[PDB]
């Protein structure tokens, strides 16, 4: 529980956001500029921040291939060597030939 | 992209330049018709579709695609054997058609056919060289390539010296099996 | 505004309602088409038929 | 790409510190299907459907300036539903340019 | 079905007198939709659905029973040879 | 993370819980729901919150249902779909947690990718 | 007046009206095929009647194709709000449009008269030779409705192309997608109705194109020169309504509207030159068969492109507003469904696997996928969309989810095991098969009954 | 410009770019140009491309060749599993 | 509360079956006799004889309205001179109870928010060049494949039998070379 509190205390500190660099040419809010909308606005979605969005990914690509290597491994099983081919009569006549 | 009328646009000279076509955009329009209202115009048409990045990719795509087609068609009248433009063969009985005749091996051998055949291998697990060998000579004697075709092919390893079982699926190894118990010649 | 078709139907939530109609509209339909094959008993659907046919598949060895 | 249009710091910046967002509904109101009198004739009926066209309804502003319905397309800016004639006074696109002349202009 | 009340993870959040409004319940609940039969009749019916469109309806089986041991005994007697699990199955 | 580092104009509400709040709801009948997480009647708004008080700038959700029904609700008060949840509380808590939310991830598809290859294989 | 009228929106109404009608004739004929593939045996045709299920199969095509789709998706949402979305009084040929409908209706009533006094007999839609020149009147008589559909097709298209003489605002992209699908017509029309004129003079002038020595793989290219951009031509106006739909519903200003523009110009020239990928299985030339294949498997790049475009669409949009209305759904569901019958498309187009799947069940699934699913659910969104200002009433569609669900499962369990029948495999326009592909001809039986049933609880 | 973002053409190649027009135009020729070549140059070349004996053995080929040669594994592949049809009945 | 309680009583419930009594016990066909009313029939519809037999643009009952001076009646805006200026008030449409019913409160909130656009011009322009060459790349993975394959068909292969394979209404002819 030690540890596992330290590495949740790492990972968190490291995750933390840094400010975007924004892609679009806005202005720079006034100064002493507060809350002015409110939460009837138009929801927008709440998104992962990039680092946080990469370690969760990455965990579930981690996972899924270790999953299906954990499948492939334990519960299936690989095919055994096929029955020996040993010389068989046919039948006589096919069905339908006629008498 | 200028949004005043005052500052100019910038053209090459030649057949397919901004001057070639603001002589050419308003031949048949109607709502150009003052010097102002005719540049304001071709302006906004000129900035919709030619400033658009994204437009040049179907430029692309239409130059590619008519390239292959024009290409196409004119090596069909100019090779293809069974395509009779001129009549002088087409006035003779069918054995007597030399020169045309001679357009029939050369087209029977495309480079792309000789270059791409010998990877069979890569879409047939059995007696993937069933039809590599052939006595006449019409045709190049057909080697398996030594790798994968790039692409999707991942169900195959990507070159069959890796794969255990190729050799023991060659037509040369089934014709072994298959003649040691007198079942056929091939 | 509505009939009482739609008034009784669309007062129930939509999950309870879909499904059941899902599978009620199929079961119809089954039933529809076997109307018209009640007692209906073609001879290559016996099991001396089947049989035969199977003769056929391990001659053939399909 | 259109992303907007382009803001200067100097007009975010209020003339009051209690300035925020104005909080005007712009849902125009409970509809159903258009009900129509009984009494009504079909020269009533016509004046009836006339008077319950969402395109015509706006909402206004503090400052008394109206934002109308708006539509990206001209289908929804006809009478619902339509007339046997719609647009006798052509509907104007209007352009906007940075050209001016001399004689709009009085010194 | 006179649901329970969940206080949740901030038990004080939860802690006001709610009156006429609802109050926060198991998850169960929400599964069984307060345990309602016609939900799960059509729960019931949506796995009935589900089976049919991947592996067939199995409410043949019954019925299918006995033409389907007449079918296993002609292959087996008759039929190619079958080969390990192979043998399993009877087309 | 739209309020935390990209917009601060906007008002941020406090996670009241990490998980949806399961409620029964009744068709023709109008919910309220707080938007600051500080209610004590959760999922909806008590009277005493900011929502009730419109400070600074909570107001309560209006919401109502088509059909009767127990319901999922927002608990963070971030989700997309607010006030019913479609997943944002997950989704948020692994911001506030990212080694809590590979652990969960990792497990999902673990169980994903047995399950789909056991099938095909 | 009723007949007499020019209105171009009443003609609209017309048009959708009239497909409604003759649509009643193309899903009576669509259950009668369901019906007999049932099992093996004989159940609603008798085994000397067979040439009657061959004509059914070759008026439900022709009819659903010519007389109910085109008159709806290019025919009637086209001449009621193109004039208005070029903020035009009206329409640019008034007449024109008028004597467009009554040609449509004059040939239906001609082909419906030929079932009920000719014998029956059936060469397919495609009307092959030699088989279509070797039958009885009835083929004379479908030649003469082709024909005269041809003649309103036209002209339709060209009161269309005037509008660009007219536009008093912007082409919007539903306007380029008529003013290409108008195109498409003015260049492959005169072609069909020359190879047309080629299969009378073989049944009724004592030609001998299509007999030995005339090579009856002619008329195949003719025929599909024609036959591929008809796809499109039903296709494109069904995306214009598309792109309206998605943008006006989520409020969102359509994303590249120029690539989506030179995306359907783009199709138009492709789908102009890759027309013999019909003709895979002929024994065509080794390049003339790289050619196509390269080319169709062209022309998904710029479908390609559309589909994504319409994806960023429907992202974003706000929450509040509810989903749930018929008109969005369909759309929603033109794009999931278009994309499986576009794929199978693609599979088709390598002639290699096309000479398993040539004449199988395969493609009719795959057509019907993007014919019968998507572009009636194309039409039928955009009349919804509509509905305020057509201004129709007595249904319940507007917001009916059980429709919506109903229709989607049972549709898809009618087409979706026919793509298995076509590995198994099953061919085209047969109505007699082995006992051993019942359970999935069954499965899709039960389908088209249970998809009637749905269409009857709108009312 | 092939499998290019015209937006970086604008932007590193600004002089010529400047008649977005003659660009355009200049794209498709391009294309046109490189489908003509590619049939009448890869495809039509007759009696060419039937040397086998120098199929392309890239870098990749050659360190996964040498690594099972190192091994007996080239060896065990390349040998011949089975050349007889029927196993002997005990 | 129930919305549909405040305008029940605008909505009585309807007598006849389609809203017309029989023919008989009132003939709705014939064109009204009330002053006004020549262009309407007894039920309110448009008789017959205004629309079709007696159509004003067959050249029936012309009557131009433009009058000598080519002016036609126009209504004036509402004018409100005030505070040294004329003002024109706009017409407001009537309150939609009036018109649908619902009474117009309790109102959902949709506050007003400018289009939503997609932006950073950069990362949309590459979204854009992959929605084009990613299905591109696709297709010029096949590419190679369909040529491959399309070669193996049209192959000359050194046949040794040959089998002649004739179609007929409704049977397959064979035709095959006979041991010598
Ligand atoms: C071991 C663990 C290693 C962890 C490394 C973490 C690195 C990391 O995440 O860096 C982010 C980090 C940002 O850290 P931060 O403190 O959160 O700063 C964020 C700031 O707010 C602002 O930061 P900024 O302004 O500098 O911009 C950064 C932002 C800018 O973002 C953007 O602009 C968007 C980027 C994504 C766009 C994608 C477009 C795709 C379009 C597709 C179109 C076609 C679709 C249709 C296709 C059809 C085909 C048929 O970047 C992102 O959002 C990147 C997101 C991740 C992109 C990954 C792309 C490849 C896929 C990887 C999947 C996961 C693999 C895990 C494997 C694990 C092992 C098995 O970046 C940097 O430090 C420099 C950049
Ligand atoms: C068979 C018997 C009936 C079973 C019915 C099952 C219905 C399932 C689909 C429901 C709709 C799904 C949907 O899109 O919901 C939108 C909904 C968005 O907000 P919403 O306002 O709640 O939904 C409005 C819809 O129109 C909601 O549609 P509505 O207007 O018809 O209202 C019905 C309402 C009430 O419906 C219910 O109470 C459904 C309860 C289903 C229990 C199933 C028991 C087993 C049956 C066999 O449904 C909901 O509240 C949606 C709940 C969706 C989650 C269901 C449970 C999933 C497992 C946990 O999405 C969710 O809440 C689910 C998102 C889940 C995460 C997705 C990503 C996970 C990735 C990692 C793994
Ligand atoms: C750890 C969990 C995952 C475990 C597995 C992971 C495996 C590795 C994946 C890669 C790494 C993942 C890393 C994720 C970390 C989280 C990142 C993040 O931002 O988190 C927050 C983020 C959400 O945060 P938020 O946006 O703030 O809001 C929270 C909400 O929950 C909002 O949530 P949302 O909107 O993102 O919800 C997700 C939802 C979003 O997407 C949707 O809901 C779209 C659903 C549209 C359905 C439309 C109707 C389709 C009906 C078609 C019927 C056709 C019938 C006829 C067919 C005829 C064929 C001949 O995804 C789905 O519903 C899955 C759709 C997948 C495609 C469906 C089509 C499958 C086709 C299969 C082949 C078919 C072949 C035959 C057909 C023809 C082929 C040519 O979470 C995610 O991104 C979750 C993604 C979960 C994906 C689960 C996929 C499961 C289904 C697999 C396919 C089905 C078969 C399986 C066997
Ligand atoms: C010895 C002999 C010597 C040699 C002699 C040579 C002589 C040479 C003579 C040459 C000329 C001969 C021809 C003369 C034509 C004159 C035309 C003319 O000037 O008329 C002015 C005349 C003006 O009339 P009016 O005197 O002012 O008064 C008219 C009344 O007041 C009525 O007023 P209204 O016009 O407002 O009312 C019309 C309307 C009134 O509306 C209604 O009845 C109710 C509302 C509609 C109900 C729903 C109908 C279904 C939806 C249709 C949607 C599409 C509609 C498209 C537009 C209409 C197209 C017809 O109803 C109709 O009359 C027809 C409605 C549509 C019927 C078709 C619907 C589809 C049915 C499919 C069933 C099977 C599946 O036009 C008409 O009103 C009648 C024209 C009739 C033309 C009939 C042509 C029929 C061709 C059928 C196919 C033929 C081949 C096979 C036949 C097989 C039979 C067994
Ligand atoms: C409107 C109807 C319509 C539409 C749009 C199409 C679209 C396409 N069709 Fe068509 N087709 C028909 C209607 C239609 N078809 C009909 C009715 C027949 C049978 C006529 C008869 O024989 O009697 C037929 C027959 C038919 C055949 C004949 C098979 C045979 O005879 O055995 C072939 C094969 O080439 C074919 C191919 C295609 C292709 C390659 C597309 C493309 O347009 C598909 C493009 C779409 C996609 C590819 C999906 C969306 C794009 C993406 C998701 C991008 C990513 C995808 C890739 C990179 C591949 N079609
Ligand atoms: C767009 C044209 C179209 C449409 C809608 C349909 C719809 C359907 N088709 Fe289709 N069909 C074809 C065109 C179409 N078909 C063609 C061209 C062929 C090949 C012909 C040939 O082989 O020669 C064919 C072949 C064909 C066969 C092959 C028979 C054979 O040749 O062996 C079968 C049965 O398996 C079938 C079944 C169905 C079914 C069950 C429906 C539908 O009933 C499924 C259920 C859907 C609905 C019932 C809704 C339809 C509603 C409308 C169309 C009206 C829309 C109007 C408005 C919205 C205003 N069709
Ligand atoms: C105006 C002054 C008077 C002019 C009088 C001209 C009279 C004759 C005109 C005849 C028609 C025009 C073509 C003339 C061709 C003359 C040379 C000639 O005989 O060419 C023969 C040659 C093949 O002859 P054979 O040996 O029989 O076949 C061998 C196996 N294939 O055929 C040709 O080259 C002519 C036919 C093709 C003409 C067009 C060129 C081919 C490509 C067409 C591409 C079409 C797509 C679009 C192209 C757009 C522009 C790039
Ligand atoms: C970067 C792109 C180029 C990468 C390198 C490509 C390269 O060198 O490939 C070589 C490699 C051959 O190498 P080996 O088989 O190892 O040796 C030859 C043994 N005889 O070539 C290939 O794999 C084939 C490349 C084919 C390209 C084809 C281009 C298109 C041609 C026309 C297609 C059809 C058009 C339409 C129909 C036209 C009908 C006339
Ligand atoms: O036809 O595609
Ligand atoms: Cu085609
Ligand atoms: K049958
Ligand atoms: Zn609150
Ligand atoms: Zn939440």
């Amino acid at each position: 529980a030690a540890v596992r509190s330290q590495i949740e205390a790492a990972v968190y500190k490291w995750t933390r956001p840094r400010p975007p660099r924004l892609g679009v040419a806005v202005p720079r809010s006034p100064p002493g500029t507060g809350i002015l909308f409110h939460t009837n606005m138009q929801t927008i979605r709440y998104s992962l921040s990039p680092k946080v969005w990469v370690l969760v990914t990455g965990a579930a690509l981690v996972g899924v291939f270790s999953g299906q290597r954990f499948a492939q491994t334990v519960l299936l099983s690989k095919n055994p060597p096929n029955p020996p081919r040993y010389r068989e009569k046919p039948p006589v006549r096919h069905p339908h030939t006629p008498d | 992209p200028p949004t005043r009328l005052s500052t100019p646009l910038y053209s090459e000279g030649g057949a397919f330049t901004v001057n070639w076509w603001r002589n050419r955009y308003g031949l048949y329009s109607r709502r150009q018709t003052d010097p102002m209202l005719a540049e304001f115009l071709f302006r906004q048409q000129v900035k919709e579709w030619f400033y658009d990045v994204p437009s040049y990719n179907y430029a692309a795509l239409v130059g590619l695609a008519l390239g292959i087609l024009v290409a196409v068609i004119w090596r069909h009248f100019l090779f293809n054997p069974d395509v009779y433009v001129r009549r002088q063969e087409l006035r003779k009985m069918w054995p007597d058609r030399h020169r045309q005749f001679a357009y029939a091996v050369p087209y029977l051998n495309p480079q792309l056919k000789n270059l791409l055949l010998p990877y069979k291998n890569s879409f047939i697990d059995n007696e993937p060289d069933y039809a590599d060998y052939n006595p006449v000579g019409l045709r190049p004697q057909r080697v398996m390539a030594i790798r994968r075709i790039p692409g999707f092919f991942w169900a195959i390893p990507q070159y069959f010296f890796e794969d255990p079982l190729y050799t023991s699926c060659s037509t040369k190894n089934m014709q072994t099996i298959y003649k040691k118990l007198g079942y056929s010649e091939l | 505004d509505f009939p009482w078709r739609w008034g009784f139907v669309a007062e129930k939530p939509f999950w309870v309602g879909a499904p059941i109609l899902v599978l009620g509209v199929l079961c119809l339909g089954h039933i529809i088409q076997t109307m018209g094959q009640i007692g209906v008993r073609p001879k290559r659907y016996t099991p001396e038929w089947v049989e035969a046919t199977k003769e056929r598949e391990r001659a053939e060895n399909t | 790409i259109y992303e907007g249009q382009t803001v200067q710091e100097s007009e975010l910046i209020p003339q009051e510190d209690d300035w925020v967002i104005e909080e005007t509904n712009f849902c125009l109101g409970r509809n159903c299907y258009v009900r129509f009198r009984e009494e009504d004739d079909l020269a009533r009926r016509a004046l009836h459907q006339m008077d319950s066209q969402l395109n015509k309804m706006h909402t206004r502003l503090r400052d008394g300036t109206v934002i109308p319905y708006m539509s990206f397309h001209p289908d929804e800016m006809v009478d619902r539903p339509a007339p046997i004639h719609t647009f006798s006074e052509k509907p104007l696109l209007k352009w906007t340019w940075d050209e001016t002349y001399e004689e709009a202009y009085d010194d | 079905y006179t649901p329970s009340f969940e206080r949740g993870l901030n038990p004080e959040l939860t802690s006001g007198d709610y009156g006429d409004m609802p109050k926060p319940q198991p998850l169960i609940d929400f599964f069984t939709q307060n345990r309602n039969p016609w939900f799960g009749f059509a729960m019931f019916c949506g796995f009935n659905f589900l089976w049919w469109a991947f592996f067939g309806a199995w409410q043949i089986r019954p019925l299918w029973a006995s033409q389907r041991k007449s079918l296993a005994e002609a292959d087996r007697l008759y039929g190619p040879t079958k080969y390990g699990v192979g043998k399993k199955y009877i087309n | 993370t739209w309020t935390e580092i990209w917009w601060e104009h906007d008002p941020t509400p406090k996670v009241a819980q990490y998980r949806p709040y399961v409620c029964t709801v009744e068709s023709g009948k109008v919910y309220w729901w707080c938007a600051c997480g500080e209610s004590k009647t959760q999922p909806w708004v008590d009277g005493h919150c900011k929502c009730s008080k419109r400070e600074g700038g909570f107001r309560p959700r209006r919401w109502e249902p088509e059909h009767d029904g127990v319901r999922l609700f927002c608990g963070c008060k971030s989700c997309f779909s607010s006030p019913t949840w479609n997943g944002g509380c997950f989704t948020k808590w692994m911001q506030s947690n990212p080694a809590g939310g590979m652990l969960y991830c990792f497990a999902a598809a673990f169980g994903f990718g047995t399950l789909t290859v056991y099938r095909k294989f | 007046f009723y007949i007499l009228v020019n209105n171009n929106k009443r003609i609209g109404i017309y048009y959708i009206k009239l497909s409604i009608i003759i649509g009643i004739l193309g899903i009576v004929l669509s259950y009668i095929i369901r019906v007999e593939l049932y099992n093996s045996g004989n159940r609603i045709i008798k085994y000397d009647n067979v040439n009657y299920y061959n004509m059914v199969i070759t008026l439900h095509g022709l009819l659903m194709i010519f007389y109910i789709i085109m008159p709806g998706l290019y025919g009637g949402i086209p001449l009621y709000i193109l004039p208005i979305l070029s903020v035009i009084t009206d329409i640019v040929l008034p007449r024109i449009n008028n004597i467009s409908i009554i040609i449509v209706l004059i040939s239906y009533i001609v082909v419906i008269n030929s079932i009920v006094i000719e014998y029956n007999i059936g060469t397919g839609w495609t009307l092959y030779p030699p088989l279509s020149i070797i039958g009885t009147v009835i083929v004379n008589m479908i030649l003469y409705g082709l024909i005269i559909i041809g003649i309103s097709s036209i002209i339709s298209a060209i009161n269309f192309m005037n509008i660009l003489i007219v536009i008093d605002g912007i082409i919007y992209v539903y306007i380029w997608s008529i003013i290409i699908t108008s195109v498409l017509l003015i260049i492959s029309l005169p072609i069909l109705n020359g190879i047309l004129l080629m299969i009378l003079s073989d049944i009724y002038f004592n030609s001998i194109y299509f007999i030995l020595n005339g090579d009856v793989v002619l008329y195949q290219h003719l025929f599909w020169y024609f036959g591929h951009p008809e796809v499109y031509i039903l296709i494109l106006p069904a995306f214009g309504i598309i792109s309206i739909i998605l943008s006006v519903l989520n409020n969102k200003i359509i994303f590249g509207m120029k690539s989506m523009i030179l995306a359907i110009i783009m199709i138009s020239i492709l789908g102009s030159i890759v027309w013999a990928h019909h003709i895979y299985t002929v024994g065509l030339e080794l390049d003339t068969k790289i050619y196509f294949n390269n080319l169709t498997l062209i022309i998904s790049i710029p479908t390609g492109n559309k589909i994504y475009n319409w994806i960023i669409l429907y992202i974003g949009s706000y929450n509040i507003l509810y989903n749930g209305y018929q008109s969005l759904i369909f759309s929603i569901m033109f794009i999931i469904i278009f994309i499986i019958g576009g794929i199978t498309g693609i599979i088709i187009s390598i002639d290699i696997i096309d000479i398993g799947l040539h004449d199988t069940y395969y493609i009719v699934s795959h057509f019907h996928y993007i014919l019968s699913i998507g572009a009636v659910i194309s039409l039928l969104a955009g009349i919804l969309l509509l509905k305020d200002i057509i201004g129709y009433y007595n249904v319940i569609i507007k917001i009916n989810k059980y429709f919506g669900l109903l229709l989607f499962i049972n549709i898809n369990i009618i087409f979706t095991p026919q793509f298995i029948i076509g590995f198994n495999v099953m061919p085209r326009r047969i109505l007699e098969y082995s006992d051993n592909i019942i359970v999935w001809n069954l499965i899709s039986s039960i389908g088209s009954i249970s998809t009637i049933l749905i269409l009857l609880s709108i009312f | 410009s092939i499998f290019t973002p015209m937006d970086w053409m604008f932007y590193y190649f600004p002089n010529y770019s400047r008649d977005k027009v003659a660009l355009m135009a200049r794209q498709i020729k391009i294309h046109f140009a490189i489908g003509f070549a590619l049939v009448f140059l890869v495809y039509h070349p007759p009696y060419k491309g039937a040397d086998y004996g120098n199929f392309h053995k890239s870098p990749l080929y050659w360190y996964k060749y040498n690594q099972l040669e190192r091994s007996g594994q080239l060896q065990e592949n390349l040998r011949i599993k089975r050349d007889w049809f029927y196993d002997e009945d005990p | 509360k129930s919305y549909y309680d405040d305008f029940k009583d605008r909505l009585k419930p309807g007598k006849y079956t389609q809203g017309r009594c029989p023919q008989s016990e009132g003939d709705y066909r014939q064109e009204s006799k009330t002053i006004g009313r020549e262009h309407l029939n007894d039920d309110g519809t448009r008789s017959k004889r205004y629309t079709v037999k007696e159509a004003d643009a067959l050249g029936y009952h012309y009557h131009p309205p433009i009058d000598k001076k080519g002016q036609v009646y126009v209504k004036g805006p509402n004018t409100v001179i005030e505070r040294g200026q004329t003002w024109i008030k706009g017409y407001e449409l009537p309150s939609m109870e009036y018109t649908y019913g619902p009474k117009q409160e309790d109102i959902p909130f949709y506050p007003r928010v400018k289009l939503n656009v997609w932006g950073n011009y950069n990362l949309v322009m590459k979204v854009e060049f992959l929605f084009f060459y990613l299905p591109t790349i696709i297709v010029f993975g096949i590419c190679i494949p369909v040529y491959t394959i399309n070669f193996a068909q049209e192959e000359v292969i050194y046949t040794t039998m040959t089998v002649k394979v004739t179609g007929r209404q409704w049977y397959w002819v064979y035709e095959v070379e006979s041991p010598t």
